[PDB]
């Protein structure tokens, strides 16, 4: 709570998972994930991946409580794909962050 | 067209660890997955595990989580996979391979890495001529060479400097205490053994060895 | 884990030949099977995918079939290039899966094994070391046992085998067997035997030296 700040929204990336059963899974799913993430200002990290882990489980986090609020659940296939865009978000996040402020 | 290039040979001691390279060429080398696949001598393929070289995620057999640690360099358009706490078991030949865009048939294979993982030191082969006596079968005699207790492989044998191919057997080595040995069998007619020469020809290249044997009866 | 199971283990064919091997999954994949072709010392190659589709390059003599968890390779017309073991692999989840393997082999006429057996050298005897080896060549078909015995008892300990690939031509295959002993153990005896039972004949053949003559 507070100390967040919201990303604006990204494309998103064709993803490709590496099975068969699995890469038509996201195709159809992908739009129950985040296209934008939460995360604290890049000052208040110690390098690239402190902040990426933590942008992460913000995200997923806030995702989830408004995903339940609807009624609906995310099994484990959902949150494996949901941690790999994420993280993808995150990265990018960070980037153009640590471009700012440098 | 692609290509996947991967080392020939790798000698690790046990305990050691080893990075395998497999470097890609003739496609966007973000779009597809690559895969590394174990085979030991003479046994079936063996998923290890994959890579998607656009974030680096990865996807492993459960049994290599801990053992084989996959990574690319895009700049290279090079992938590579670590084995660590090596052993006799890590024995054996890894191949890369790539599949297609979002399918997952490996169409495009490298060449394999062949480990050996040993503590021995290379050590130079003892040549052994096997020579029969008398009783030999019916206008044809067999020879042999006893190539034993080299290291690490290859070696080469040839009889009469290659001038002999004809019913020739040369065997694949075998591990004998740490070591290697392998024969080699040759078949000629009796009137050209031993009236002229039959000689095994034997040559270890990481010892910088070459010994000729001379095949004498008795 | 999907299991593949692949059969026969090895199948035995003649130049010509229509030949059919089968994949059989544990649980449905639909059609995420892929076939592999591996000769001697060399890397797998991919020969269809997803059950049927055909490979750029492939020869058109490879066809595949079946959905669900029956898979069937085929060969219409077998040459001697495709004598190789024949792999098929599943992507349709996580683990990636193999089976494991199918081996193609030459149908030839049975052979019985020439057997050639040989002391120690001198060389090797100088140096305190003793092997006798037994060479059983150009028998078909691959299966074969061998026996040592030294003085009628069984030996066991310290022997190798080593066995080549078809041959190319003859389509036979070829034995190396190794007894080695201290040099100490080997001048303890005199008879020394090495036995091959083969199926080409009910009667093993038996090869052997005796040290006093
Ligand atoms: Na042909």
């Amino acid at each position: 709570l507070g100390g967040y700040m919201l990303g604006s929204a990204m494309s998103r990336p064709m993803i490709h998972f590496g099975n068969d059963w699995e890469d038509r899974y996201y195709r159809e799913n992908m739009y129950r994930y985040p296209n934008q993430v939460y995360y604290r200002p890049v000052d208040q990290y110690s390098n690239q991946n402190n902040f990426v882990h933590d942008c992460v489980n913000i995200t997923i986090k806030q995702h989830t409580v408004v995903t339940t609020t609807k009624g609906e659940n995310f099994t484990e296939t959902d949150v494996k794909m949901m941690e790999r865009v994420v993280e993808q978000m995150c990265v990018t996040q960070y980037q153009k962050e640590s471009q700012a402020y440098y | 067209q692609v290509q996947l290039q991967q080392s020939g040979t790798e000698l690790v001691m046990p305990g050691a660890s080893v990075k395998m390279s497999c470097k890609a060429s003739g496609y966007t080398f973000t779009d597809y997955w690559m895969h590394w696949v174990k085979q030991r001598p003479g046994q079936g393929l063996e998923w290890i595990g994959s890579i998607d070289p656009s974030d680096s995620y990865t996807s492993h057999n459960e049994k290599f989580k801990g053992k084989a640690t996959l990574t690319v360099d895009e700049s290279s358009s090079t992938a590579y996979m670590q084995l660590s706490s090596l052993t006799s078991e890590d024995s054996a030949v890894y191949f890369c391979s790539r599949s297609g865009y979002g399918y997952y048939a490996m169409e495009y294979w490298g060449q394999g890495t062949s480990v050996t993982v040993s503590s021995a030191k290379t050590t130079p082969p003892s040549v052994y001529p096997l020579a029969p006596g008398g009783g030999a079968t019916n206008s044809m005699v067999t020879l042999g060479c006893l190539v034993k207790g080299y290291f690490p492989e290859p070696v080469t044998v040839t009889w009469n400097s290659g001038s002999l191919s004809g019913g020739v057997h040369t065997f694949p080595a075998v591990l004998q205490s740490d070591l290697y040995t392998l024969s080699s069998s040759v078949t000629v007619p009796s009137s050209t053994w031993p009236s002229e020469t039959v000689t095994c020809n034997v040559a270890h290249p990481a010892s910088s060895t070459k010994v000729d044997k001379k095949i004498v009866p008795r | 884990d999907i299991v593949l199971t692949q059969s026969p283990a090895i199948l035995s064919v003649s130049p010509g030949e229509r030949v059919s091997f089968s994949c059989r999954a544990s649980q449905n994949i639909g059609t995420s099977i892929h076939w592999y072709q591996q000769r001697t010392n060399e890397s797998p190659r991919l020969i269809i995918k997803y059950a049927s589709e055909s490979i750029s390059g492939i020869p058109s003599r490879f066809s595949g079939s079946g959905s669900g968890t029956d898979f069937t390779l085929s060969i219409n017309s077998v040459e001697s290039e495709d004598i190789a073991d024949y792999y098929c692999q599943q992507s349709n989840t996580w683990p990636y899966t193999f089976g494991g393997g199918t081996k193609l082999e030459l149908k030839r006429a049975d052979a019985a094994p020439t057997v050639s057996i040989f002391p120690p050298s001198s060389e090797q005897l100088t140096s305190g070391g003793a092997s006798v080896v037994c060479f059983l060549n150009n028998f078909y078909p691959k299966d074969i046992n061998v026996k040592w015995k030294i003085d009628g008892s069984e030996r066991q300990n310290g022997v190798l085998n080593s066995e080549t690939d078809q041959d190319s031509k003859d389509s036979t295959y070829s034995m190396s067997s190794t007894l080695t002993l201290t040099k100490d153990e080997y001048e303890r005896h005199n008879t020394y035997t090495c036995e091959a039972t083969h199926k080409t004949s009910t009667s093993p053949i038996v090869k052997s030296f005796n040290r006093n003559e």
